[PDB]
């Protein structure tokens, strides 16, 4: 499968 | 900080923007939805907690939870970020600012219905988007906007293999934890001129998602 991510640290 | 998005003025504007987002789903056989939506046959609501996420995750502060919530009510009251759903033969759906996006704006959510990574391996869907990364993968969840969703999964991504495509980003994708929940927003990370296309990195955490081809 292909998948977007994204971190859950370090803000913007 | 969030910052609030400001809608276009002219009512008329906001019209054909809702518009041109109402065509794009229509085309690819979706319903409208901006929120996350959960169902028994999939991933539970309650499968979605943020303290599952390995290594932690950031938590949303209380004025920040309050301007998502101002802009939460902006949108339904019809209050859309000034955003066009643009056909482009190059990247197919794309998405371009229609007025001007500050620096630290709040875009959109990136909704859909979410479901256990382990029951989408053999998923042709092109929008798949991580929601929850957990020790025990098979608890690990993702957000599929293949029969539901909003503006967000027609925005572009950069190639992750030129020098230059880093250039083109000028959103970010983060996940945050809200009322002990994971949830996935997009804010701008420069300010954006109108008539300026929307690029965010979609290799920010897991890198699978191949770009090499992309403009
Ligand atoms: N920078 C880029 N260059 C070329 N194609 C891109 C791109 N960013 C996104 N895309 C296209 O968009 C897909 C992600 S879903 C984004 C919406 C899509 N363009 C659509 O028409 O529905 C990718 O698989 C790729 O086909």
């Amino acid at each position: 499968a292909a998948r977007k991510s994204a971190p859950a640290t370090g803000g913007v | 900080r969030l910052l609030p998005f400001v809608s276009s003025e002219d009512p008329a504007q906001r019209l054909k923007q809702m518009g041109t987002l109402a065509s794009a789903l229509t085309e690819l056989q979706m319903e409208f939805s901006d929120d996350l939506t959960y169902s028994s046959g999939m991933a539970p609501r309650s499968a979605n907690q943020a303290r599952f996420e390995e290594g932690g995750m950031q938590v949303l502060t209380k004025e920040d939870i309050e301007t998502l919530e101002q802009c939460r009510a902006m949108c339904k009251r019809g209050d859309c970020p000034p955003l066009l759903v643009v056909f482009d033969s190059r990247e197919g759906f794309t998405v371009e600012a229609d007025g001007q996006i500050k620096d630290m704006t709040f875009i959109a959510e990136y909704t859909g219905d979410v479901d256990y990574i382990r029951n989408r391996e053999h998923d042709d869907c092109d929008s798949m988007m991580t929601l929850l990364l957990a020790k025990d993968p098979s608890s690990s969840l993702v957000i599929c906007p293949d029969k539901r969703g909003n503006i967000a999964r027609f925005i572009s991504g950069i190639n992750n293999h030129t020098l230059d495509g880093k250039k083109k980003q000028n959103c970010k994708c983060v996940r945050y934890s809200v009322n002990g929940e994971c949830r996935v927003f997009l804010v701008a990370t420069r300010d954006i001129a109108k008539g300026e296309r929307l690029y965010y990195d979609y290799n920010g955490y897991e890198h699978e998602y191949p770009t090499q081809h992309f403009v």
